[PDB]
RNA sequence: CGUGGAGGUCAGUGACGAAGCCUAGACCGUAAGGUCGGGUCGAACGGCCUCUAGUGCAGAUCUUGGUGGUAGUAGCAAAUAUUCAAAUGAGAACUUUGAAGACUGAAGUGGGGAAAGGUUCCACGUCAACAGCAGUUGGACGUGGGUUAGUCGAUCCUAAGA
RNA sequence: GUCGAAUUUGGGUAUAGGGGCGAAAGACUAAUCGAACCAUCUAGUAGCUGGUUCCUGCCGAAGUUUCCCUCAGGAUAGCAG
RNA sequence: AUAUUGGCGAGAGACCGAUAGCGAACAAGUACAGUGAUGGAAAGAUGAAAAGAACUUUGAAAAGAGAGUGAAAAAGUACGUGAAAUUGUUGAAAGGGAAGGGCAUUUGAUCAGACA
């Protein structure tokens, strides 16, 4: 139960401020879950995803694959992994949406923000 | 797909169909009364002569104050027409049926009109403007046309005890 | 393109069945005409012959 | 709202009019011209006794 | 009767069908109990995964 | 008897199918109605004890929306008038060119402008809708091109007036 | 009918609603004139017309009396609970 | 200390649920009308994902038939469900200047229970 006057439970209003977040609150919205090994390596659970880390499926149809964010889809809040497509018989290959809470990440592309993000959070890398 | 009626064995039949037909709703039903259950082959050559007017489509339904002919007579009526965008409109169907039972490797002189139907589509909402500023609807009535052809192809009774006896009895005195 | 042509000629549809002379043609008629209903003609002067 | 379908400027065309004596929206021009209005048995209108 | 192998309005849906074989299963279960393209690609990953001397010197 | 919402309860019903809708099937009530089967459908909903009201329609020349008979009917009959061949085209009474017959008859069906309209002008492409028949054509649709001033006007002057 | 003037007409300008304008018809004043058009007070006013939404059970009437001068509109007695 | 249908920022309801609720849930004071003051609408819903139907065939073409996508095309940008009025086809039946209804039975069709 909340406790503060200044949050609301109003379900019309939280779903207009979801569905009108913008950019950078969508980034936050897209978090996905650290993988076991990552969880025990770094010392903390979700991470915002972004576009060259590795990620497992953990759930759908296409369970059990792997491979590297292709594109992070803000506007659709979606998330496109290179291997994972559908195909046609003409050739065509067209990205399958996926949801960052349906993933786990397996390797994370480190930078000097990343770190930073990761040791104010709490973690303990290297 | 969902037309109104199907064929059981729908590997010895073809069907057409044409929607949202600009032609007219009530001389298309005629047009395609007087074709249903014919053979494929004379139903196109009658409705060349049709547009030949050497033969008439009779109007049984949709005919209140029309002409007279003595093109009627074959088909025991008085009032029969000529209609031409109609039987156009069914010429093409029934030419895509044809096509659509070669492909599908059926005999082509065993074919018959097992199926043929006629809806109103939504109407075509022109206006009109009349006199002292009115204005009147001016419409066009639209056709679903639908049809399917089709190959040619070539108890206990319980009795009483009375009755048993009687036929028994009959048994014994016969042979 | 091809698949924006389609778009756009399956969105006709309902405007060419209302037979609109295209995007500009919006003429809305009323529901009732005043001068068509309102009509008590007595003895002198009519408003139409 | 207590000036619900009361926004409306509409008056009736008098008896003897081949149409119901409901008060029509006057103007042209447009689909809301010559339609009921400020009954509760009009669409768009003002409810019967409305809650306070 | 499809299982079992005119004119007529009697049609059976595919959704249908596919509730029916479902059904079906679970009857049978209590009576019991009681791509080219992918190909190539997968093909083309697969196998992607002294000496001479001309002239002399001088300008020809 | 029935409807929308509310408190409680049935640890009630439901993706092995909620609600809704259709039904030549079945049952219970004097009745208001209630219940069951089949089909269709795809995500919510009910029994009982109570609370509450924007709670039950055949009518009001009722409101809004939709649809019939009339009916392939009335009609598309003012302005003298059209015809032949070729081309284009899937398709030509209606488009183009040629060949003919006619008309406006200089107070014109000619050549320019004012008010008004605002691109309708012209080229190319092009036919779903519109041109109350048709259409390959168009003042239609799509893409563009085009309006050049010291001397023509405004601009300046004053009129009734403001 | 009239057709060289009390002629026809374009543009500019002036007169605005309990007002204008009128060779006078209560004519005209944007298809509106016995009172222009628009919005508001306003859901204005009813001697009157029309309509007023489920079932069953039981009970169940009233024109017959006195009066406000009499119409109108009211008071009262009676019949039913 | 009092007022507050304007403005800015918040939290809520035994309220309404697209003919309701503001006129407006949508490029709504929009489109459209009027010389002008002003008047003023209609209009939400494919699918989890456009994967929005490649390819063959008939047709001038719109399209049709195969095929395919999808859990489903009884979801095909006319798109959730899909009532009634009204209409088409198929099957059964009645009909010598209306039809419809009530009581009773014949005929045809169809159907439940009780089956120890
Ligand atoms: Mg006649
Ligand atoms: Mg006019
Ligand atoms: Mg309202
Ligand atoms: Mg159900
Ligand atoms: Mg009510
Ligand atoms: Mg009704
Ligand atoms: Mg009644
Ligand atoms: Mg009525
Ligand atoms: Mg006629
Ligand atoms: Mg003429
Ligand atoms: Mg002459
Ligand atoms: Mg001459
Ligand atoms: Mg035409
Ligand atoms: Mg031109
Ligand atoms: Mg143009
Ligand atoms: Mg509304
Ligand atoms: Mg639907
Ligand atoms: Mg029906």
């Amino acid at each position: 139960a909340k406790q503060s006057l200044d949050v609301s439970s109003d379900r019309r209003k939280a779903r207009k401020a979801y569905f009108t977040a913008p950019s950078s609150q969508r980034r936050v919205l897209l978090s996905a879950p650290l993988s076991k090994e990552l969880r025990a390596q770094y010392g903390i659970k979700a991470l915002p995803i972004r576009r060259d880390d590795e990620v497992l499926v953990v759930r759908g149809s296409k369970k059990g694959q792997e491979g590297k964010i292709s594109s992070v889809y803000r506007l659709k809040f979606a998330v496109q992994v290179d291997k994972v497509t559908k195909e046609k018989v003409n050739g065509a290959s067209v990205p399958i949406n996926l949801h960052p809470s349906k993933l786990v990440i397996t390797k994370l592309h480190l930078d000097k923000d990343r770190k930073a993000l990761i040791q104010r959070k709490g973690g303990k890398l290297e | 797909a969902r037309y109104g009626a199907t064929s059981t064995n729908p590997a010895k039949s073809a069907s057409a169909r044409g929607s949202y037909l600009r032609v007219s709703f009530k001389n298309t039903r005629e047009t395609a009364q007087a074709i249903n259950g014919w053979e494929l082959t004379k139903a196109q050559k009658y409705l060349e002569q049709v547009l030949d007017h050497q033969r008439a489509i009779p109007f049984r339904r949709f005919n209140s104050s029309i002409g007279r002919t003595a093109q009627g007579k074959e088909f025991g009526v008085t009032k029969a027409r000529w209609p031409a965008k109609s039987v156009k409109f069914v010429q093409g169907l029934l030419q895509n049926a044809a096509a659509n039972a070669e492909a599908k490797g059926l005999d082509a002189t065993k074919l018959y009109v097992s199926h043929i139907q006629v809806n109103q589509a939504p109407k075509q909402r022109r206006r009109t403007y009349r006199a002292h500023g009115r204005i009147n609807k001016y419409e066009s009535s639209p056709s679903h046309i639908e049809l399917v052809v089709t190959e040619k192809e070539e108890k206990v009774v319980r009795l009483t005890s009375r009755q048993r006896g009687r036929i028994a009895a009959q048994k014994r005195i016969a042979a | 393109r091809s698949k924006a042509d389609r778009m756009a000629k399956m969105e006709r549809r309902e405007r060419n069945r209302h037979a609109k002379q295209g995007e500009s043609d919006r003429h809305n008629a009323v529901s009732l005409s005043k001068h068509l209903f309102s009509g008590k003609r007595g003895v002198g002067k009519t408003d139409f012959r | 709202s207590e000036k619900a379908g009361h926004q409306t400027s509409a008056e009736s065309w008098g008896t003897g009019r081949a149409v119901a004596r409901i008060p029509r929206v006057g103007g042209g021009g447009t689909g809301r011209s010559g339609q009921g209005a400020f009954g509760n048995m009009c669409r768009g209108g003002r409810m019967f006794a409305p809650t306070k | 009767q499809n299982k079992k192998n005119s004119i007529t309005t009697r049609t059976l849906s595919k959704k249908r069908a596919k509730k029916i074989e479902r059904n079906l299963k679970y009857a049978t279960q209590r009576k019991l109990l009681v791509s080219s393209l992918t190909l190539v690609k997968e093909a083309l990953w697969s196998v992607i995964d002294q000496g001479t001397t001309l002239g002399g010197p001088f300008f020809p």
